[PDB]
RNA sequence: GUGGGAGAGGGUGGUGGAAUUCCCGGAGUAGCGGUGAAAUGCGCAGAUACCGGGAGGAACGCCGAUGGCGAAGGCAGCCACCUGGUCCACCCGUGACGCUGAGGCGCGAAAGCGUGGGGAGCAAACCGGAUUAGAUACCCGGGUAGUCCACGCCCUAAACGAUGCGCGCUAGGUCUCUGGGUCUCCUGGGGGCCGAAGCUAACGCGUUAAGCGCGCCGCCUGGGGAGUACGGCCGCAAGGC
């Protein structure tokens, strides 16, 4: 099972207005992935998590979205 | 806040000699400097409790550096007292 | 006599019931359906068998108005919540997608004693 | 004066003398707020995330600046009263934590 | 002092999505609801389920922890501003300026009181439906205060680590949050588990001591009567010491 950051470049765990790395931590539902998933650290989290939240806001991220087969 | 520019221009004006950072006088004008920004802040928002005991604190640790002062210098502490308005 | 082409297949399921509604591509329904209203009455309108029937007649009754493609949104938990889009697909309805939409709260309102 | 970003949010079908005229209004705006303007990004369309205003999509500015911190809030309230402005974010700038660094 | 940091610490304004309720609208019948089974209840004045729009209050899913912050009560969306505490490194300044702390003064979950707002959901009292030998109860349906905001009182608690504060001393191993380093590791500062010596009535505690010491405050002296009486103080009251 691969980790997130385990693929992914130089990246900034900051910027709030970059989408396209920043999707790539949540699941299909808009749900940020835990440590467990994202293989970061506490404080990587806990700084991804904000920066997340301000995407969200700007409506460049998703709050939720729907599970499909079922 | 307190930005480093005027901090440093009062420990200029406080020191005894150049470069002492730590005389009970820089440190009781220091101090003071702190404690009426904290008084201009709970003059509005009074309803903040915290940083209120934050200040009993600091006012606290004034008082013990004049008591010293004035147990030591009583000239010192005469003056100091009387450049920085208290009292 | 709308004439209706594929559409969109709701079951919202709960722990009494089970319902299922059906609609256009838009979100305006054709029929639907309860456990209730085949006959069955209290406890009984939450069997799996309830769900069953209950998918079924609003097939039957959708198929009516010419009802072919299904795509399928599931709310609520409950017996047959799976039941329901298990003879939702013996239908003859051909299935077009499952989707599970059912609604959460982000925290905001208080529950009900029963509930915490 | 510090860092701020700004973010700015309006309405993806305004035409050339709507959308510059928008964007003036934005900018005496940060000139009446004392706003200095260190530079400037635009994105424009984007596909949203959610619709906000109805709107599948937005348009996207974003300013970084330095300016007076008595000011920043009224400034923003200045920038919102636009009716077609739908969100103005603004954030004091950090510096780039990297990870996978 | 200088430089570096982590944080649901506080106060103030803004602002975002999900959900509940309600109003409007389309479409669409005969039920929905709820239980152990039921019934009240809602539904043909069109409910429920589905779709679109609006209004309002409250609370912040995931991240989230066996985590962090705070003296304590306690503190979770996002943003800005005002502000408190605190950790590290450098070894720069002052030169014993220290510890504790009866009175005092300030804070102090919830419920409670006053005045004025607000009221989605929940909900003491209450109104009903059931269950039962009866039901004032558990379960169901409604529902007022309250819950929320401003201001002013109230001062309690399993306010719990049931463990007063500060300092020095006394094997380790392990997990972790946050600094610094020549970064298998080491070195500060928090958080947990096991365990040396030791302590303990046992349970346990064991560098986060309940061990070895010192200073200072609080407190105890069989059970009931009783946190009662009386007196005093405080309180609008409830009532508190
Ligand atoms: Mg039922
Ligand atoms: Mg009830
Ligand atoms: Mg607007
Ligand atoms: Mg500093
Ligand atoms: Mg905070
Ligand atoms: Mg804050
Ligand atoms: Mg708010
Ligand atoms: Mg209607
Ligand atoms: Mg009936
Ligand atoms: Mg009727
Ligand atoms: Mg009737
Ligand atoms: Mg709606
Ligand atoms: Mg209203
Ligand atoms: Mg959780
Ligand atoms: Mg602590
Ligand atoms: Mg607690
Ligand atoms: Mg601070
Ligand atoms: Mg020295
Ligand atoms: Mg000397
Ligand atoms: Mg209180
Ligand atoms: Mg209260
Ligand atoms: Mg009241
Ligand atoms: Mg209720
Ligand atoms: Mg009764
Ligand atoms: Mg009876
Ligand atoms: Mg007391
Ligand atoms: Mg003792
Ligand atoms: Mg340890
Ligand atoms: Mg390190
Ligand atoms: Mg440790
Ligand atoms: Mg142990
Ligand atoms: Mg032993
Ligand atoms: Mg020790
Ligand atoms: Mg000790
Ligand atoms: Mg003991
Ligand atoms: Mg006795
Ligand atoms: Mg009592
Ligand atoms: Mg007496
Ligand atoms: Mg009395
Ligand atoms: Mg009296
Ligand atoms: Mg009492």
């Amino acid at each position: 099972k691969a980790k997130v950051k385990a693929t992914l470049g130089e990246f900034d765990l900051r910027d709030y207005r970059n989408v396209e790395v920043l999707k790539r931590f949540l699941s299909e539902t808009g749900k940020i992935l835990p440590r467990r998933r994202t293989g970061l650290s506490a404080k990587e989290q806990r700084i991804l998590a904000k920066t997340i939240k301000r995407a969200r806001i700007l409506g460049l991220l998703p709050f939720t979205e729907k599970l499909v087969r079922k | 806040p307190i930005t480093k520019e005027e901090k440093q221009k009062v420990i200029q004006e406080f020191a005894r000699f150049p470069g002492d950072t730590g005389s009970t006088e820089v440190q009781v004008a220091l101090l003071t400097l702190r404690i009426n920004r904290l008084s201009e802040h709970l003059k509005v928002h009074k309803k903040d409790h915290h940083s209120h005991r934050g200040l009993l604190m600091m006012v606290g640790q004034r008082r013990r550096l004049l008591r010293y002062l004035q147990r030591e210098d009583p000239e010192r502490y005469r003056a100091l007292i009387e450049k920085l308005g208290i009292r | 006599k709308r004439q209706v082409a594929s559409g969109r297949a709701y079951i919202h399921a709960s722990y009494n019931n089970t319902i299922v509604t059906i609609t256009d591509p838009d979100g305006n329904p054709i029929t639907w359906s309860s456990g209730g209203v085949i006959g069955y009455k209290g406890s009984r309108k939450g069997t799996p068998y309830a769900a069953q029937l209950a998918a079924l007649d609003a097939a039957k009754k959708a198929m009516a108005y010419g009802m072919q493609s299904v795509d399928v949104i599931v709310r609520g938990t409950g017996a047959g919540r799976e039941q329901a889009i298990r003879a939702l697909q013996a239908s003859g309805l051909q299935v077009k997608s499952i989707v599970d939409d059912t609604p959460v709260p982000h925290n905001g309102c208080r529950p009900k004693k029963k509930f915490r | 004066m510090r860092r701020y970003e700004v973010n700015i949010v309006l309405n993806p079908n305004l035409d050339q003398s709507q959308l510059a005229l928008e964007k003036e209004i934005i900018q005496r705006a940060l000139e009446n707020y004392g706003a200095r303007v260190e530079k400037v990004e635009e994105l424009g369309l984007r596909r949203l995330a959610y619709p906000i205003a109805k709107d599948p999509q937005g348009y996207f500015l974003w300013y970084q600046v330095e300016m007076p911190e008595d000011r920043v809030n009224d400034l923003a309230r200045e920038l919102r009263i636009r009716d077609n402005v739908r969100r103005v974010m603004v954030v004091k700038s950090q510096e780039p934590f990297l990870a996978n660094a």
